[PDB]
Formats: structure tokens, C-alpha cells, sequence
């Protein structure tokens, strides 16, 4: 569709095409992880500690508890209809909330049916030992615990629990206590005012334990090669189902994705090179990735999105709308790109597409040693496309490289083309260049103004 | 919508088996497809999971390697092949079919399709 | 103020009103951070390691102090004068200062005053062996010393001093005390060269003491609900009062804010919500969070504050002016208001407030359960209103809510409103738009000069 | 150049001025990182760990080599020619490739040769027992080692063998291993496509090796003061040579800059202060470093360097151009500076440069206490300049000062200035005042039109 | 401005006391208000602080729960409610009174005022 | 280019010498100036660089305090101050200069100039 040769004399080449894929129907798995350690093998040397870390603890779960009771209590299981099944909820007592909160608001309710299974465990749980432990929910499904630091306590504080003394043990531990706490106010703070939201990526909850998610996320049993893709897409996320005072764990649903390829969707990646215009040396400014989608022609905000060696993964669909004076660039229309003044000394001067290169050789020494003569652009030309049907290996600085040939329009260094306007990108300047337009229209306004109204 | 499995039964243990799931309709080509089993006196466990284009999957670790999983979006099947199968294997395999679905993580209601179920089973 | 029923119209709806809340008055605690732990225990296999160390790191504390010494010889106290009592500056001296780093320097020389007392206790701070240790600053006065590592060195190195050999202990330590000083320059690095400054928050400070920053706060014995708050909202602040070279310990003092309301202010949130027009959706753009003072109405730039379920806490005021042209939206002239061509496929498309929905029912399957009959907008209506009176549950996707009765005008459904221009909110965009607009003005321009000129 | 005391009525003050230095020339050194510990001091507690371990952490290694294979072995040395020597790049096959990164294929093929004489000690790289070891290249020639997780082995899990159970032991060892993962997936994952690269900043390499980046520096054996500054400035990097997925441990070449000034090039800091116009205040919205070169004037992105109390740290260059009608204001033209309206309480007041204060009276209660007369602006005066010509000391809120003599015109404080246009900087009135104008010209194009066409 | 405090004497350990501090002139509306207590041989101690509205307090760890404060801006008074005092909480207690300030961390020479001073005892 | 190194010769242990390296040409005014040594039986190895300002230096951490570098753009030339030299410091000291580049990290091919070498010895 987008018209390559015409937009590449204005500094661009062809890059990479990658296929568009993200995420999809996520299976779900629930797993409990507790936050305070259990200590009975040096329980005499804890003394007061374990109650001020409660103390300090309950405080912060109390208001995560508190803003997630209003959905699992104003809501109900829909009776005296058979032609539908499902909740109902209590509108009136909500009040104010966003449609993707309300979506959550189901998940939740949904989930809290299983979570009550796990509920009857309570002996189980306090009297859990080791950082990860198995516990069987019914004889026919089983549950995964993760304790805090209940390594370190095993490791480090029960072995010299002999030549430490006790005053030291109890400092050691109290240490740790409060280096963890340290770090969990980070993501379970006042940052998490809204816990029924299912959207907090899982390396954010793994921080209640230690941030080791690798191991919170084999103790799933799911195998699959997008693994490390859909970890650093951000794809894998977990709800709070539940939380308990007075045991300190916390129950999570963890959603695990599998990757859709979207039909007749891709994007193209343009290289943007410097070229010559009069003895200045400009960059287009266009955007550097181009969507396009059953031939329709968008802007995605790639920043949200995960850019790989043969395909874009993101986590939900990122397009943006393009205008349409843009879009006329990538028509073939070049009057229509803006380009930006280069003034710093280093900014690239050459790339390489299709085995071709596209040179700005009024900066760089483009020559090629096949004949030993020097390539030389007129200043008429923005820039060269160098091929073996010229010579068949050429040097740019003292890289040497050898070409392969061009497929488009053999005239390419005899042709040129109309480039567009100036344009200046820093924010301050545009803060300026906004003023300046408006001082300049008024003064235009005011003639037509006069001139109608004096000289009606 | 309706599944069909097929090509179930009794084999040696350490044998192979393709199991075949069939579909109607021309929605096929948008749908993923997955297996789970229910083996006797246990909840019906997760097996493995394909998209639309076949080329992502996902499956549980305890069968990684013992199985593979395909589909054929022109004789709209899915077939899953099986190697080295263990007296553990027993149990009866559902087909599953799902919409695709995304932006959100959670769809409420999101209507799922299961085929009739067919036996396997492994002889020591 | 600001008119709800016509802005919703557009695609927005009332979001939770919350209370404006900021730092104030805080109190201020002295503690001493002593950078190098004490090895006495196990002195015979430190070996050169402890050389090295303070080769090192005397090398970034050097450069702290000698910025900070300007200041803190630079000044005097007032003399001859019962007027007024204080310091005087040597503005001749300072040469360059903002109005902000002039105060601090103030707070510094009334802080050094009592710097000295702690500088007494130099014998004990160097006798230190616990990581916390308080000390008698006098009878009248105690102060809290922070030690580095004495945890790592009294809890691993100390009980296997007989198991592993003296040199791979001696190595053992040499790790540990690099890995510290590998994290302590992302602070105390070349990033600080203004120590006089009193903002650094205390999360900052606490990376020279391994980022405990709970016991470093703890010991400060000061006890209120708001302690998450003040955290969270960055507040909490340290300023580097004293370093001492020989013996690698700083004096840093901590401020403790309490929080005030501000009167007759609050922030009001809007909720967005896509709309039709055309056949098109669209969203309109406006700012998200609108703060009303006094009935004046501006913009707040809300990123440096946090938005509690209840109150925003800022660490100071944040209010930004709002353009007239914006300002006319929100007191009802709709045609002002700019919208964005929806493109993404999942986008919101309903919200709720007071129990009643907001829907854009072109997009979503709205119905009613209480009569099976589906709900449907024609292209003249942006948005439905949803309520018990015309129908008391509704469906949305497949979540079933139970819903309230609006309190405005009752003919909601049937007015349709004035919308305004489309805009396009890229960057890439925006440096295409403005040269678009240039050339189109410049067009007319040369047709006013021309006339002027050629026919006058 | 610029017009500073003209600039200054507009509320600018005149900062220091640092020295522009940049990064040049590095050198290289080269060294191992071992990725898999060494477990044979108690081999009998790990039981499969490590080949679950191994199966894992060979599924990121793979991707890496995969991708820089592809220069590694398209490429030849250059035969034939004596007149030039060098490698040669097969084009054609690479297909695809920025200049930066065909660069550094010539480097990685430059290096290559070198590593292969490291290859050779494999033998002796699987023996390592040491966090950090020191091997004989050649009897010429040395390498150094470092081991990601020997001390932990050697300090925790080998001394206390014989206390902790075997299975115990063996858990606490997966759950270290399992750490150093998730940490290492956010360098190694799928973010670093891209491997080839050059400008990977060390602090990202030593990732591989608990961050303990100090001391994989204090191997390389180079010594300089500057040390410091090339850390923090983000100039020291590694680049990957080499991988082994027979023995995890990948070899990285280090550089290592020194920094060089720039003749005639310099940055001028401008200080901020409000001022007054009517009886509002208002701040000039103007570049708040300029960078001057050959006494050019543009604008520098000053985010990616250090600014230092003496000079500027930058790893490449980094300015930028500036729009001319901005120049007109740095240059004397204060007609063109745009400025925003004051609606904070705080903002700066007052500030200090060469001893005399430049002070916004109307806000703050300027007064001398010489004479215990006030201060008065009226409301035609921008800002009151204050020196000891007019009082030797002066208090501004409770601060006193005392102060040097102004070096500039005489009648500073009775010339007075012509202020320039009203400006509003937030994105979302952006996006409405580009709306704004765009009606307002249409509005007057039409006129233009209509008299051309329906009364040519 | 001018303050004053009231109600001290004698209690029997564990007792409970009502100290009242009450303030002048129609400012009083802004005051961040508090309390600092001097046991003899002791340098002048924090105790509590309340903002304007009442709505916030800070404290003590020393005092967590024992003391609690509150303000009526219609009287112009604050309140310190003592409870189950201990024989260490001998001392005098001043009311103290401070202007609202916020933007910088540090304000020179913000005005402080300070009460008289009353006296409470305890009795083993 | 022409690079000529000078002073060279025998001292006693402990004893100090001045080694000047000298330069051609109006272009020295740019170069990236260092010196490296060659221990007989060793690879060459780095001793120390200075900028064209003489404002920044660099060094091996062997010879830390030890020597130290300056240079002089009105003569052309460096020099490299050694003390209390040791005995294994015996080596062939090359004079080297490097023409200053920027911004990418490498350079093909960047054209290097040695000097001729000199000879340096310590007795014990
Ligand atoms: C803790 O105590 C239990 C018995 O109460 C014991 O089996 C276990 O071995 C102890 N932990 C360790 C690390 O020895
Ligand atoms: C229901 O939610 C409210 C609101 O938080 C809470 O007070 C109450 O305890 C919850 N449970 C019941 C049974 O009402
Ligand atoms: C030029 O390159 C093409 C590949 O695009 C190749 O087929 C052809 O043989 C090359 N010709 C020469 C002379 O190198
Ligand atoms: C518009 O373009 C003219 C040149 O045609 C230029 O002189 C002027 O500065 C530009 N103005 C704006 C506001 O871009
Ligand atoms: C260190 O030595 C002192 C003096 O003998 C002793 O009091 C202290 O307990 C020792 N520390 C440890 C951890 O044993
Ligand atoms: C302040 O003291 C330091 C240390 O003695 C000294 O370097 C500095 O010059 C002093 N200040 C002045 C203005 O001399
Ligand atoms: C509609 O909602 C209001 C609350 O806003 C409630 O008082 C009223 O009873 C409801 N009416 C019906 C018919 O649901
Ligand atoms: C201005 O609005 C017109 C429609 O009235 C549109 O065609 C044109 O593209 C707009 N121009 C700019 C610069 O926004
Ligand atoms: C590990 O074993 C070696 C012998 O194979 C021994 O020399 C070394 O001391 C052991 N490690 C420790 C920490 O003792
Ligand atoms: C060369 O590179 C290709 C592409 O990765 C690879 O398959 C091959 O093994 C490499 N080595 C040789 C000798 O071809
Ligand atoms: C005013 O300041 C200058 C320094 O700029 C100083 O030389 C002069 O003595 C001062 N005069 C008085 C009267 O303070
Ligand atoms: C342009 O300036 C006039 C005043 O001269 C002002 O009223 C108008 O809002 C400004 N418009 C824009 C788009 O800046």
C-alpha cells in the first residue's frame, strides 16, 4: 500500500515487517500465599516482635479488606428465572463505578464460590513450615501455599540459634520483619486503593514474596514456549480473591493467557536516515511504526507493547488515529512531511535494506573498491541508493559491504522529489511556535475586520 | 455447535493413540480448541490447549514432551497425539471449543461448547 | 458549578468527589547513619579489605561535604541588634542560589547548633556493634545510631568464623561490601551535588542503611493513623545536616509532616465514556480531574499526588492555569469541546453513577429482563440514560444490574446536544498539524497582502 | 551574547556556567561471567535442581546466540588487497540493519578473534570454586572469572550441611536459584532482541552477577577520578562477544571511555523567579539551559546528561534546534517571550546572582534593616533589583542578607520592559487551543472566498 | 494571642485527668494547636499536635492510645483526655499554638506561641 | 605523523625518571595521548592516557600514585613523571597518540600512531 520508493528519498527505509499478536481467553488457577512466617522452632527467643509485626501488619490489610467487602456483599445470585443464570447486582448501593470495575466486580463473586473450599484449610495454613508446601483441598483437588521468609528463618536464624544469643536472635529477626515490610508498602500501600480491579500484573503481587515469581508461577503446572513473552508483556496478572485478619494470607487467582495472531494485521517499521536539502542536513519526521489492518492505515502507541525480532505482542489493542494530513505521506504525497533541522554532529547517515544500501554521502566518504573511485551526490539529490549494478562492493566509513540489487525503478539516483515543510518538536518551542501563529493571525484578522466594518 | 471425539480405547502400556475431535458449522476457523480429561475419582484436569492459527500451545507440565496437539482448520478437526502412555492416563477426554476473546481478562457468561467424551485406557 | 447533565451528553459522567489535603508544619528528629560496620569480633581475618573500603569510600563522601561547607562557614549570627534575632548571610560569598537552597541554608545553620551535641559522642559512635544503638546525648537527651551491616557481619560471618577458612571469610566480606556500595551511588552519588537541599524523601536517605526505612522510622517514636499517607505521598523528608570523614558517619534530620485540609476546595473526577455521532465513536477530551477553588475552577496536574478512595494527598499545592476556550466546556458550551476518532476496538462503553447507567448502546447489547425487550439508540442520541423508571434491571454484555432513579431532567433521552470539533492528540501528529495549519494561513495571508499592496 | 539584564526584567536570572565535556576513545578489556554456580562441595543434596535449572535457563540463552550468529559467521576477512585490510559484510544475507549495528558487527567480528584464546581455558571455567577467579590466559595473557552464586553456596549451604536436613537444604538452594531468574529475566529476557549492540550500559550486564557491579569494575585494573562521573553518566558499557550453551558462562567486552572537552562550547543555566504584570504573576516560559557552541545559540536535551556543579556529563551529543522566533528572545527581542499565568500559592519569589538579589516585592516583604524601611514595587515595575547601593543588608520573609553591587545599568529598577504573549502549557489544552484556532481562521478563510468568489 | 491552661492537680495512679487549654482573639481557626510536656530532670517532651479541623492528630508512641486530644473551634479550647496515668507522667504541660505553613519544609522565624504551663502529679 | 620518545636509560631502585615523549605537525593539539609498556616476556601493556586539554587522565591501577602524566601543547609533547621505581617496572616504553573521536562507541579502522620505543631498566 505505502508508497516505499517515493517516501524513501525523504530519509526513510523500509524496515522489518512484523506480525501483530496479543493476548487471549486466560485459564485461571488460585493459590494462597501467607504473610507472616511461622517461628515455633525458636519460639522462645521471638518475644514481643511477632506482635508488633501484627500490629503493623493488620493495619495495612484492614483497608484493602474494607474497599473489596462493598462488591462481595451487595450482590446476589439471580433466582426465579430459568431462561438466564448469573448475579445480580445491587446498582443502588455501588453508587459510582467504571465498567471494567464492574466487570471485576462478577470475577470476584464468581471466584469466591472455590475460594470457600480453601477457607476449611484453616488449621492447615498456620501450621504451614516450609516456603512452599502442598495441602490437599478435597481428595479430588490440591492447593499451593507460599510463605514469606520462611527460608531465612529455616536457613540462617534455627541453625545458630545455638552460638547467637538470644538478644541477637531476636534483633536478627526483627530486621528482617522490617526490611520486608520495607518493600510490600510499595505495591500493597495506599497505591492499591482499588483491589477488585483485575489488572495488576503478577510481578507486582509477587512482591508479598519476595518477588521470587518465578517459583509463584511453576507451582501453576502450565507449560508453553510463549512463557518468557507473555511474562514481559505484562499479560500474566492476579486478583485478590480474599484476605483474612486473623491469619495474615491472602488468596490469588492468577489468569494465564495464550497468544492470538490478529488476521490481516501487520506493522511496518521505518529506519529513518539524515539526507541532504541545500547544504542542511534534515530527518522526516513520521511516525516510526506504521499499522495496517485490512489496508486501513493507523498509529499504534508501541510503548505498551513488546517489540521482538519477528512479531509485536501486547497485552490489549493499542491503535490510535492518524491524521489525515500525515496519511498522505505514507500515500506518496511527500509535500505533506514535516522534517526536523539536524545540529547534532552524530545522527545516522546510512542503513541497509534488502541487501541495498541508502547513503547521505555528502557526509560520509561513500566509496566503493571495485574502481577505486569515489561516489559523490550533487547537491540536488537527498540522497544515493548504492547496488551491485553500480559496484558490487562498496565502504562507508571503513565498513565494507557487499550489495545485492535493487527491485524498483532503476532511475532512483536521477529522479528527486518535492520535500515538505520545517517543522521544530521541542515542547518548549511548540509552547512558542503556538503564540507566534496566534500574533501572527490577529494581525491577518483585524484587516478583514476593518475592512468590512469601516469600508462596508 | 456441536463436537464428536473419536478413536478412543485400550492400548499397551508405553503405546500411542490420535485422538480426533471433529466440529460443524464454518465458525470453526475462530475458535480455541483444548482437551481435558476427568480421570476416575479425580476433578477433570487441564491437558492442552491450541489457537486459531495452530501455531501457539499451551498444555499442563505434566504432560510436556508425552504429548502434542494439532488442528486442521480445513477438515475442521483437532487432533491430539499421544506417546508412551502411562497407567496413569486413564480417564475420559472431553473436547472443549471456546470463542476467542480478549481486551478484558474476565467475560462474563462466555459461552462454551464440550463434545461427548470418549475412553482411554492403558493395560500394564 | 460546572453543569453535569449537559457535559454528560459528551460522553462523561460524575466521578467520586474527594476532599484536597496537603503537608504542613512538620517536626523535625536528629539520627546518625554510620556508613562502615565494626569488625572487631573477627578483626584478624579482615585483612586489606577495610583499606580498600575507605580509600573508596572517602571518595564520594569528600565531594558532599565540600559543597556543603559553603553554606555552613559562609554565615554568622546576627549582632548588635535586639530587634530581631538570627542568622546573616554572605550573600557576596554565595554568589548564586535559588530562594529555595537560601532557606535550606538557613535551616542548616539552626540545625548545626545542636549537630554539636552528637559530635560529642564521637568515641561511642565508633563503638557501635549492634545495627540499632541508642545513646545517651546527655543526661537530658538520647540520639539513635543506624549502623550499615552489623546484621550480615554479626548474624553469617561471625558464627562460621571456625567452619570456612580465613580467607574465603575475608572474601566473603569483600562481597558484601561492595554490593552495598554498588547500590548506595545511585544516591549519594554525582545525582547529589546539592546536599543543602531539605527534599530528598527518606525512602532516598535509607539506601545508606540497606532501605530499612521502617526501622528508620520507628525509632523516630512519633505515632499517628496517617503514617502510610505521609509515606506514600513522598512528605517524609531528610536533610544532611553533618559528615565526618575520620569516622564515616552523617547526621541527618528528619521532618515529620502533620496534614491539613484546605477549606472550600475539592477535586471532582470524571469518569469518560465513549459516545456515537455519525456512525463514528468517539471520545471527548477533557481533563480528567477538574479542581474547583473558591469557584474558580483550574487544572490540576494530579501525577505528583495520591488518589486515596477519599482525599488527594499532595506534597504541596499543584494547581496549573486552565485555558479559556477548555474552561467554557466545563460551565456548559459543549461546541468548545474537543473529541477523538475511537479506533481501538475495546474502548469503555458504559459507566455508573448514583445507580444510574450511562450507556453507549450502539455498541453494547442493552436490554431489560424485567419485560425481555431490547434497548436501542438511533444515530441522534450520543448516549442512553438507564433508570428504574423505565426499566428496573438491565443487562449489559451478560453483567445484570439493578439500578437507581435519576435526579435531573426527566426527558434525558430525547434532547441530543451540540458537539464540537474533532482533534487528533499524537505527538507525531501535532508536529504535522501545526505546519498544516501554517500553510493554510499563509495561503490567505499572501491573498490580504496582495490586495493591499497591488490595489491599494 | 544573549541580553542578560534585558532577559532578566522578565523574570530570568543568570545561573553558572558549566563546561560542556563529552565521552571519547574507550578501551577494552575482556572478561567471563559464569552463570552456573558450582555445587560439588555437597553434590549429594541437589538432587535434580540443577537439571531442571539447566533446562530452563538454556531457553533464554538460546534466543541470544541465535540472533548474533547471523554476524557472526556472514562475514569474511578481506583477501586479495594489500592496499586496504579489513573484514567484509555479506549484504545480501544480512538483508536488514541500522548503521549503528552494522558497526558493531564489525566490532564483534574484531573481537571474536581475541575471545577464541578464552575458549581454550573451558576446562578450567567449569572448575571454578570462587565468586570472583583469576585464570592464565596464556603465560602472556590473564582472564578473570566471576561466579554468580558461589558465595552463597560457600557461606550458607556448605557450613551448615550437617545441621539442616539434605531435602531442606535442597529447597533452600532451589529458591536462590529461582531468584536470581526473576531478576535476570527483566536484562536477558525478551527485551534484549538485539544482543549485537554496542550501548548495553554495564549496570544492565552486571545483572548476570547480583549487580554487584563494583566489583566486575574493580577487575578491569583502570584507575581515575573520573570514575565516578562515567558511572553515573551512563558511558560505561558491555558488549556480549560470546555465549556457551555447554557451560552457561557468556564473555562481555568491556569499554571504558575518557571524557574530553569541547572547545568554545559551553551551557548557560537560566534561573526561574515570577514576577509581576497587572496584579497578576507570571513566569516567562523559556529553554532553561541554553548551550552555546561558536556562538551559535540551540537547545540541548539536558535530561540525558549530568549536570554536575562544574560541568556536563554527556555520553553523546545531544543538542537540538531551536524555532528563530524562540532566538529573538535570548538575543534582546522580550516581545516574543511567552508567559504563563501564576495559580499556585508557592512558586519562587526571589533568587540571587552575583551577590544582588532580584525579588518580586508585591509577594514577599522586602525591607532593609538598615533603615528598617520597606521595599515597594508599584505596579509598573516586572521585578526590583537589590544591591548595596541602595541597602547593604536586606531581610526577604525572615531570611537576612547581605549584599554585593550590580555591575549592569544604574536605573535597573526605573526602566520597566514590554512583556510578550499569554501562553498555557498542559497536553489537554493543547489539544483544545489547536481546535480553537483552527475555527477562528476557517471563520476568516470563508470570508476571504466568498469576496473572491461571488465578487471577482 | 494569648493562651492558658487548665485542670491539673492530683490523681491516684491510674486516674484520669481533662486538661483544657483555651485561646484568644477570632484567629484561632488556623492554629495548628499541641502539646509539650517537662518532667523534672527531663528536656521539654512532644506529647500531641491536632490540626485545624480536628480531623488529624499526631502523637507520641510513649502515650499510643493512653492520651487522646480534640478541638472545638466554637469555644476556642483544645482538649487532652489522660487516661490510667503511671507515676512518670509527672510534669508540667504546655499548650502550644503554631500558624499553618506549607510549600517549604522550613519557614525562619515561624511564630510560635506558647501557654503558662499547669502541673500534674500522680499518687502510687 | 612522527612520534620520538626520550630519556630513557638505567636508575637505581627507588629512583625517579622523566620520560618526554615529543611531537610533529600542527595537528597534536586534538590527539588522545598515552603510553604503554612492554615487560620482557609479556604481552604490551597499558600505563597511562590524557586528553588534549591535560585536564582528564587515566591510568592502570599497578602504577596508582606511583607516576603520573602531563602534557604541554606549545612544546608537542608528554611527559611521564615515574617514582621510586621498582624493579619489575624494567620494560620498552611506547609513546602513543589517538585521534579523538565521539559518539559511536567503536570506530573502524581509526588510524593509530606509535612512537619507536624506549629503553627503561631498574637495579636492585
Ligand atoms: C522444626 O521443628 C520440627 C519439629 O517441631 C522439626 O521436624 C524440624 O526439623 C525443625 N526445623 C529444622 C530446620 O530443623
Ligand atoms: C457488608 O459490607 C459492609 C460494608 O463494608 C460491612 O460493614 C458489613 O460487615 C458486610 N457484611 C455484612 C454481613 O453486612
Ligand atoms: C546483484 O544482487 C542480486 C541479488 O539481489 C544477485 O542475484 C546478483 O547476482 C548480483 N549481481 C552482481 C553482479 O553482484
Ligand atoms: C510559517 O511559515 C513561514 C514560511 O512560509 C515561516 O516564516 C513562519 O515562521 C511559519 N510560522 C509558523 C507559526 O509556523
Ligand atoms: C563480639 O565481641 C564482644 C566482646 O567479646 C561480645 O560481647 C559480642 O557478643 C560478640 N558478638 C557476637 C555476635 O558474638
Ligand atoms: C570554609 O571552610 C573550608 C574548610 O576550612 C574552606 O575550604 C573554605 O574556604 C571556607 N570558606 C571560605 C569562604 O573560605
Ligand atoms: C428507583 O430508585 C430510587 C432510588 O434512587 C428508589 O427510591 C425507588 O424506589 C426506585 N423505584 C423503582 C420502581 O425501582
Ligand atoms: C480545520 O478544520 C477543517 C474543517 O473545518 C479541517 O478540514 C482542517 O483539516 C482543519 N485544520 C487544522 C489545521 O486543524
Ligand atoms: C570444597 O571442597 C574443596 C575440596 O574439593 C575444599 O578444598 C574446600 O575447602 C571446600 N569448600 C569449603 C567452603 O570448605
Ligand atoms: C551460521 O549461521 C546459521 C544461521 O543461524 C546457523 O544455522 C549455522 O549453524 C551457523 N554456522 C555455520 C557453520 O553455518
Ligand atoms: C558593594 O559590593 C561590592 C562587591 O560587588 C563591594 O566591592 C563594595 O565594597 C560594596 N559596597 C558596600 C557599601 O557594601
Ligand atoms: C489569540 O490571542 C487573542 C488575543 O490577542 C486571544 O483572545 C485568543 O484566545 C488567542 N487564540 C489562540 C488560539 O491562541
Amino acid at each position: 500500500i505505502l508508497h516505499y520508493e517515493k517516501l524513501s528519498k525523504i530519509g526513510l527505509v523500509k524496515g522489518v515487517t512484523r506480525k501483530y499478536k496479543i493476548k487471549s481467553n486466560p485459564l485461571t488457577k488460585d493459590i494462597v500465599i501467607k504473610m507472616i512466617p511461622n517461628v515455633s522452632n525458636m519460639s522462645q527467643c521471638t518475644g514481643s516482635v511477632m506482635e508488633n509485626y501484627k500490629t503493623r501488619l493488620n493495619g495495612i490489610l484492614t483497608p484493602i479488606k474494607g474497599a473489596l467487602e462493598i462488591y462481595k456483599n451487595n450482590t446476589h445470585d439471580l433466582v426465579g428465572d430459568v431462561r438466564l443464570a448469573g448475579v445480580i447486582m445491587a446498582g443502588v448501593a455501588i453508587g459510582i463505578a467504571t465498567a471494567a470495575q464492574i466487570t471485576a466486580g462478577v470475577a470476584l463473586y464468581e471466584a469466591m464460590k472455590n475460594a470457600d473450599n480453601i477457607n476449611k484449610l484453616k488449621s492447615s495454613i498456620e501450621s504451614t513450615n516450609e516456603a512452599v508446601v502442598k495441602l490437599q483441598e478435597t481428595a479430588e483437588k490440591t492447593v499451593y501455599v507460599l510463605t514469606a521468609l520462611q527460608d531465612y528463618i529455616n536457613t540462617n536464624l534455627v541453625p545458630t540459634i545455638d552460638k547467637i544469643s538470644c538478644k541477637q536472635t531476636e534483633l536478627s529477626l526483627d530486621l528482617a520483619l522490617s526490611k520486608y515490610l520495607s518493600d510490600l508498602l510499595f505495591v500493597f500501600g495506599p497505591n492499591l486503593q482499588d483491589p477488585v480491579s483485575n489488572s495488576m500484573t503478577i510481578q507486582a503481587i509477587s512482591q508479598a514474596f519476595g518477588g521470587n515469581y518465578e517459583t509463584l508461577l511453576r507451582t501453576l503446572g502450565y507449560a508453553t514456549e510463549d512463557f518468557d513473552d507473555l511474562l514481559e508483556s505484562d499479560s500474566i496478572t492476579g486478583q485478590i480473591i480474599y484476605v483474612d485478619l486473623s491469619s495474615y494470607y491472602i488468596i490469588v487467582r492468577v489468569y494465564f493467557p495464550i497468544l492470538t495472531e490478529i488476521q490481516q494485521a501487520y506493522i511496518q517499521e521505518l529506519l529513518p536516515v539524515s539526507f541532504n536539502n541545500d547544504n542542511s542536513e534534515w530527518i522526516s519526521i513520521v511516525p516510526n511504526f506504521i499499522l495496517v489492518r485490512n489496508t486501513l492505515i493507523s498509529n499504534i502507541e508501541i510503548g505498551f507493547c513488546l517489540i521482538t525480532k519477528r512479531s509485536v505482542i501486547c497485552n490489549q489493542d493499542y491503535a490510535t488515529p492518524m491524521t489525515n494530513n500525515m496519511r498522505e505521506c505514507l500515500t506518496g504525497s511527500t509535500e505533506k512531511c514535516p522534517r526536523e533541522l539536524v545540529v547534532s554532529s552524530h545522527v545516522p547517515r546510512f542503513a541497509l535494506s534488502n541487501g541495498v544500501l541508502f547513503a547521505n554521502c555528502i557526509s560520509v566518504t561513500c566509496q566503493c573498491q571495485t574502481t577505486g573511485r569515489a561516489i559523490s551526490q550533487s547537491g540536488e539529490q537527498t540522497l544515493l541508493m548504492i547496488d551491485n549494478t553500480t559496484c558490487p562492493t562498496a565502504v562507508l566509513g571503513n565498513v565494507i559491504i557487499s550489495l545485492g540489487k535493487y527491485l524498483g525503478s532503476v532511475n532512483y539516483n536521477s529522479e528527486g522529489i518535492a520535500i515538505g515543510p520545517p517543522v521544530f518538536t521541542d515542547k518548549v518551542d511548540i509552547s512558542s511556535q503556538i503564540s507566534s501563529m496566534n500574533q501572527s493571525l490577529q494581525q491577518s484578522k483585524d484587516y478583514i475586520k476593518e475592512a468590512q466594518r469601516l469600508l462596508d | 455447535v456441536q463436537l464428536v471425539e473419536s478413536g478412543g480405547g485400550l492400548v499397551q502400556a508405553g503405546g500411542s493413540l490420535r485422538l480426533s475431535c471433529a466440529a460443524s458449522g464454518r465458525t470453526f476457523s475462530s475458535y480455541v480448541m483444548g482437551w481435558y480429561r476427568q480421570a476416575p475419582g479425580k476433578e477433570r484436569e487441564f491437558v492442552a490447549r491450541i489457537s486459531w492459527s495452530g501455531g501457539h500451545t499451551h498444555s499442563a507440565d505434566s504432560v510436556k514432551g508425552r504429548f502434542t496437539i494439532s488442528r486442521d482448520n480445513a477438515k475442521n478437526t483437532v487432533y491430539l497425539q499421544m506417546n508412551s502412555l502411562k497407567p496413569d492416563d486413564t480417564a475420559i477426554y472431553y473436547c472443549n471449543a471456546e470463542p476467542t476473546v480478549t481486551g478484558s481478562w474476565f467475560t462474563p457468561g462466555l459461552q462454551s461448547y464440550w463434545g461427548q467424551g470418549t475412553q482411554v485406557t492403558v493395560s500394564s
